[PDB]
């Protein structure tokens, strides 16, 4: 069942919001953390959450808009231009196998 | 039955300086580790930092080499790694990381 991230909307008004949900939540997984684009880069870091812990701690990319949810699913809120793009989701397990797998948006 | 072992047992380190060390543990039936204490300690938030390489990974005979990036002084503990198999056996072995300044 491997990890996968449908957005909604695809396509995404200014000043709308748009939900990353993600539909294959692994087991034994310590949590998740949210980057902005194609590689999981921690200088593009949007937020992680240790599902433990329950503690969410923003990254360099935050806006203050997501609010990353338990379920991994993201939700951006008032989106323009600059969101526009790719979201790689790692998702890091308690034997370091860890998961990524990314989703799209495009603004309009 | 179960073997476990971690590469330089009890590891220091000047701060801004990363860790190297290699998780060994092989068994009858598939063995896998348990990294929650890591992860908790060194990991609090998830983040790109700790490096996994899984040097001849196999079903019995799972070794990896962690890399901590980046260590901050206040990093310092010792850490409970775990590996479990198929018939139901656990094993704790247990290591330390202590860091420090340079000026």
């Amino acid at each position: 069942a491997q990890l996968t991230t449908e957005s909604m909307p695809f396509n995404v008004a200014e000043g709308k919001e748009v939900l990353l949900l993600v539909h294959n939540l692994p087991q034994q997984l310590f949590g998740y953390s949210w980057y902005k684009g194609e590689r999981v880069d921690g200088n593009r870091q949007i937020v992680g959450y240790a599902i433990g812990t329950q503690q969410a701690t923003p990254g360099p990319a935050n806006s203050g808009r997501e609010t990353i949810y338990p379920n991994a699913s993201l939700l951006i809120q008032n989106v323009t231009q600059n969101d526009t793009g790719f979201y790689t989701l790692q998702v890091i397990k308690s034997d370091l196998v860890n998961e990524e797998a990314t989703g799209q948006f495009h603004v309009y | 039955k179960i073997e476990l072992t971690v590469s330089p047992e009890n590891i220091t380190v000047y701060e801004g300086e990363d860790v190297k060390f290699t998780v060994t543990a092989k068994s009858d039936s598939k063995t896998t580790l348990d990294f929650s204490d890591l992860l908790t300690k060194y990991n609090p938030s998830v983040s790109d930092r700790i490096s996994t390489n899984y040097k001849t990974n196999t079903d019995n005979h799972k070794i990896a080499e962690i890399t901590i990036k980046n260590l901050k002084l206040n990093e310092s503990q010792t850490v409970t790694l775990k590996a479990k198999d198929d018939s139901g056996n656990v094993v704790e072995k247990t290591f330390t990381i202590t860091v420090q300044k340079k000026e």
